[PDB]
């Protein structure tokens, strides 16, 4: 674990999403996703551990043949209409296995088996890098290739990919699981849009990322799991507490925090169209997936747990960790509400 | 006085704050002049 | 007499690559693995490919030896299994084979596959090169083009091999 | 949509963005964004336990001209994404006469509408 | 699959009766294979013979719900002959709650399924004659 | 398929020592014979017995330097071109390139355990 | 202080493997706090060879 | 049509579901994900050679440079795999619980 190794290898992950971004040649675009694989292994079992050696073993298969499935449907692709332009399909079997291999790629919910476990046993900064490039770069591909797919696929991976983010995250009392189906139902809300204006998928990516990198910034900042370390913190750092709140209240996504630019924007270009009785159906399970974020911050600072001592120990000792970047993100994605009209920034 | 074998801070460094207020006052100069190129550039092309 | 003799390859092809995929035992796995490797060699040879079969046999052999010493390493049994030994894998052995048999006899005897889309049944002597004046071999000159035209392709490729060799080693190293 | 100087992707903002006028000073929305870097800087110190509207002014300083500087480049690629949209829709609007028919909105002397009373 | 809820759809309402309850007991048959299939890939039954047996539970059940629904939709569309009304399908999907109920023998599971099924089955049939999309425009 | 005729004529050959292997010379009287040899000891169990391995870099690296072979095999042909510096800087490149993994692992000491 | 504060019984639902228990709950076990389970070993040890005498 | 192209296809979803449904071993795994990975090249530089694309033939060679370094990745995780354990089979892969 030299440092130079290490930024070796997220330069690699720099230059697998890169090149993902890059590339209109087919061969490129899996490439690129190969390579982020290759790099994300060792960022994990930096550890000892065989949680996190299984971890990555079952990341390892599934990621690995969601690939090979892509290049199953590039290979039908040139079987039929012969490009190496990254543009409309010619082919609806081709484009249901490509959406099928995102699909395990970036995680729905007939294959999102390996997301809770994979961030079940793993150390938090490699949680942080994987969700942020992993959830980023398919995406790219999906605006690329959007008006050729069937709308059976997306919608209804969709829908079920947020009623099972929804349904899950009710019992899990770690922290990362619920991170995990916080993750699918954004991602759910991420793809639901995709066929109508993409602009709103993009925006709801930008947002989501900040609001994970803050999350996983405030638990880098105490070694937690579960949400009795979470009370500790209550009982020991006062700011923490109103910033988990304000946090958690903007994953639910409120109206006067800026949690709500992302669903309400959705809604409009959405109900623009004349699809009215499911994205109601889906803001209903958007109100579910929200009472294990309640909760949690009733865990954390909206009640007072009893406290184990040694916290009288640690008073002494100030919270002097280092932070990627904690309050500009922070408060960029808590006060961002009146600036809606930065929507045409993105486009 | 009144502390034990460290500051780790206290004594605030020379280098990061001169710094960071060079590269600020640089900002706000070629802001400034941003604004002003544009001004000029709209009554320019009108 | 015979003229369907690439077919007849891709058959065998099928045949010992589904008792391969069927998960016996990795030593009888390797057997029907490289007997297909062999004549899937065979296929884009007498396709028209000069090189690139027989080249990637020989690289495709040497990861199949790799994977034998480690299956030497690490799963044995008190007995391991063959394809006749157990109940699961002879069903499998025996029903993979007859899909194969049965679209044989869809092929052979009958018009018109249509199982993902309408397969023409006849022989692949079409379509085929119709005596191009080539002098050169085409795809000697079709791998050619990699360090011609090839610059940025092979700088990516090279780096991600540079990336897995670190990356084998930390992982290893990792204890 | 989709460009409409889909030829220099990166190009933050083209020649056309020459004619509109600039964001101005003192406009609400960059005053907004001074304010939240101002917010910013007060939790910021409010982290690492040292007292808040103190020893961090210089950090004040410098959120508040780096949220500034973004928000002056984000409110220019603002107005000209909606001039462009804006001229596109009346060149298209200009482009098809026949294809937009302009109703005879009469008058309601004799338009007709069925009443419906509550009682 | 759509050719076959598209047969259902197209049954027209007059009265090709036991033949809008054969495509109903069909659809509940589709859905009871797909939730047993599922179901016994998620728990490895120890043995096989249970593994049948849970399945043929579960298509039991959901074919049952299926035939009763269609012969109660059958019913109500002949004594009252208004297709106009949701009120025959909300009869029709109170029944099928109240079998399910009873095929599983218990009460206010049963009546819950009553409530649900019936307000969403009308529904179904309300915003269908209504005229409501298949998920999509997917114009603008 | 001229191969393939050579091929049949030497799995004839092969059939034909294997026959005469086994079926003509004398007879094949059983009962001991069949038991496994070591050294005149029956050992435990049997052999396919878990076997660890020494080498767990080594193997790994023959396949990722093969793949590397097969990456550097199209030099002949690639020797004719007009960009012929182009085809000199990412030759020796690749060879670069392949020389600083070696060079890695070898004084990282990935060779210097159990080879 | 009269105002009422949620005690150890809110915890210990609070706390543990996982939050609604079934029949099945007593397998999920509550999991490590270095994430590492120190006790394991399963003899994979030694094998023999008899090197013997001709 | 030319039905090599639909018998390579056939091979493509056996193994295809043999990497999916597998007994026990991690082995056989990676042994059926290398074999499908030559199943798809086979296929594609069957329908390069018809095609003449001769510009773009760097497709068999770099697919199978890179398919095969992710079958070297998963041979050292089933390194890592077996020195955690002694047996790999769906058995010892039950902690770090869904």
């Amino acid at each position: 674990m030299n440092p130079i190794i290490l930024i070796i290898i997220l330069m690699t992950v720099m230059l697998g999403t890169i090149i993902v971004m890059i590339s209109t040649h087919w061969l490129l675009i899996w490439i690129g996703f190969e390579m982020n694989m290759l790099a994300i292994i060792p960022i994990m079992m930096k550890k000892h551990n065989p949680r996190a050696t299984e971890a990555s073993t079952k990341y390892f298969l599934t990621q690995s043949t969601a690939s090979m499935l892509l290049m199953m449907a590039i290979i039908i692709n040139l079987m039929f209409s012969g490009q190496w332009t990254v543009m409309k399909l010619f082919n609806p079997m081709a484009s249901m296995l490509m959406t099928m291999a995102l699909a395990m790629k970036l995680g729905m919910a007939p294959f999102h088996f390996w997301v809770p476990e994979v961030t079940q046993g793993i150390p938090l900064s490699s949680g942080l890098i994987l969700l942020t490039w992993q959830k980023l770069a398919p995406m790219s591909v999906l605006y690329q290739i959007l008006p050729s797919i069937n709308l059976d696929l997306i919608l209804t991976l969709s829908i079920l990919s947020i009623t099972i983010g929804g349904w899950g995250g009710l019992n899990q009392t770690q922290l990362r699981k619920i991170m995990a189906y916080s993750s699918i139902a954004h991602m759910g809300w991420m793809t639901a849009v995709l066929l109508y204006n993409p602009t709103m998928t993009l925006l709801n990516l930008i947002i989501y990322i900040i609001m994970t990198s803050t999350m996983f910034t405030l638990f880098m900042a105490n070694s937690t799991t579960t949400t009795l370390s979470l009370s500790h913190t209550w009982n020991k750092a006062p700011i923490m507490t109103i910033l988990v709140l304000i946090t958690l209240l903007s994953m639910g996504g409120l109206p006067p925090l800026s949690g709500f630019m992302p669903k309400w924007m959705i809604i409009q270009e959405m109900t623009k169209n004349d699809s009215i009785i499911l994205p109601t159906l889906m803001a209903i399970t958007a109100l579910l997936n929200l009472y294990f974020y309640m909760r949690l911050t009733y865990s954390t600072a909206l009640t007072m747990f009893p406290s184990t001592n040694n916290m009288k120990m640690k008073w002494q000792f100030p919270t002097t960790k280092r932070m990627t970047l904690l309050p500009t993100m922070t408060v960029l994605s808590t006060m961002l509400l009146p600036l809606t009209p930065i929507l045409s920034i993105l486009e | 006085k009144f502390y034990i074998q460290e500051p780790p801070h206290g004594s605030p460094n020379w280098l990061k704050v001169g710094l960071t207020l060079g590269t600020s006052a640089f900002l706000w100069i070629y802001l400034i002049k941003q604004h002003n190129e544009d001004v000029l550039e709209y009554k320019r092309r009108n | 007499m015979m003229t369907y003799i690439v077919f007849i390859l891709s058959i065998i092809f099928v045949m010992g690559f589904v008792g391969f995929s069927s998960k016996p035992s990795p030593i009888y796995g390797g057997l029907g693995l490289i007997v297909s490797g062999g004549v899937g060699c065979g296929i884009v040879l007498n396709f028209g490919g000069s090189f690139l079969g027989l080249m990637v046999f020989l690289i495709y052999l040497g990861g199949m030896m790799v994977v034998f010493g480690y299956t030497t390493a690490m799963a044995t049994e008190q007995y391991p299994e063959v394809w006749v030994s157990n109940k699961v894998v002879l069903g499998t052995f025996i029903t993979g084979l007859l899909m194969e048999f049965l679209m044989v006899y869809y092929v052979l005897k009958d018009k018109e596959v249509e199982i993902v889309f309408k397969f023409n049944g006849m022989g692949d002597w079409v379509i085929y090169d119709t005596g191009d004046s080539g002098f050169f071999s085409e795809e000697a000159m079709g791998i050619a083009a990699l360090y011609s035209y090839g610059t940025w392709l092979v700088i990516v490729t090279g780096w991600s091999l540079l990336i897995g060799v670190v990356v084998i080693m930390e992982i290893t190293r990792g204890n | 949509m989709t460009g409409r100087q889909a030829r220099a992707p990166l190009q933050f903002l083209p020649d056309e963005a020459r004619s509109l006028p600039p964001p101005k000073l003192t406009d609400p929305r960059l005053a907004y964004i001074g304010f939240l870097g101002y917010c910013s800087g007060l939790i910021d110190n409010a982290i690492r336990r040292r007292p808040v509207l103190s020893a961090g002014l210089h950090r004040q300083f410098l959120y508040i001209t780096s949220f500034v500087f973004v928000g002056y480049y984000l409110l220019k690629r603002q107005d000209y994404m909606y001039a462009v949209r804006d001229h596109d829709m009346f060149s298209y609007i200009k482009s098809h006469p026949e294809d937009f028919p302009e109703k005879d909105k009469k008058t309601y002397r004799e338009v007709f509408e069925e009443f419906h009373p509550v009682r | 699959a759509k050719t076959l809820l598209h047969q259902y759809w197209d049954i027209p309402e007059g009265t090709e009766c036991h033949r809008k309850t054969y495509a109903a007991t069909s659809i509940g048959g589709a859905s009871g294979l797909v939730v047993s299939a599922y179901s016994v890939a998620l728990k490895t039954p120890t043995s096989f013979l249970e593994g049948v047996a849970r399945t043929g539970r579960y298509t039991f059940t959901a074919a049952a719900i299926g035939a009763i629904f269609g012969l109660t939709s059958c019913i109500s569309a002949q004594v009252r002959e208004k297709p106009d009304d949701p009120l025959n399908y909300l009869i029709g999907g109170c029944a099928g709650g109240l079998t399910l109920g009873a095929r599983t023998r218990s009460y206010g599971i049963g009546a819950a399924a009553c409530a649900y099924m019936g307000l969403t089955a009308a529904l179904v049939k309300m915003g269908q004659l209504e005229g409501w999309k298949v998920f999509a425009e997917p114009k603008v | 398929m001229n191969l393939m005729i050579t091929l049949l004529t030497n799995f004839t050959l092969a059939t034909l020592l294997v026959t005469i292997a086994f079926w003509l010379p004398q007879l094949n009287v059983y009962s001991e014979k069949t038991s496994p040899y070591e050294c005149g000891f029956d050992p435990m169990g049997s052999a396919r017995l878990p076997f660890s391995m020494k080498f767990f870099l080594v193997a790994i690296t023959f396949l990722l330097f093969d793949l590397e072979i097969a990456l550097l095999l199209p030099l002949p042909w690639a020797s004719q071109t007009t960009n012929l510096n182009t085809m000199l800087t990412m030759a020796l490149l690749l060879i670069f390139l392949l020389a600083v993994s070696l060079a890695y692992e070898w004084t990282q000491k990935g060779l210097e355990w159990t080879e | 202080a009269r105002q009422w504060q949620p005690d150890v019984e809110w915890a210990e639902q609070y706390g543990g493997a996982v939050m609604y228990p079934t029949k099945e709950t007593a397998h999920w076990k509550p999991p490590p706090w270095n994430d590492v389970d120190p006790p394991k070993d399963t003899l994979v040890s030694n094998l023999t060879l008899n090197f013997g005498p001709q | 049509m030319s039905l090599v192209y639909m018998n390579i296809m056939m091979a493509f979803t056996v193994s295809l579901t043999g990497l999916l449904m597998y007994r026990s071993h991690l082995m056989s795994s990676l042994l059926c994900l290398e074999g499908m990975m030559l199943s798809l090249f086979i296929l594609a530089t069957l329908m390069i050679l018809n095609s003449h694309f001769t510009l773009a033939s760097m497709m068999p060679i770099i697919l199978l440079v890179f398919a095969a370094c992710e079958a070297a990745l998963g041979l050292s995780l089933l390194v890592m795999v077996s020195n955690t354990y002694g047996t790999d089979y769906v058995q010892n892969l039950n902690l770090l619980q869904c």
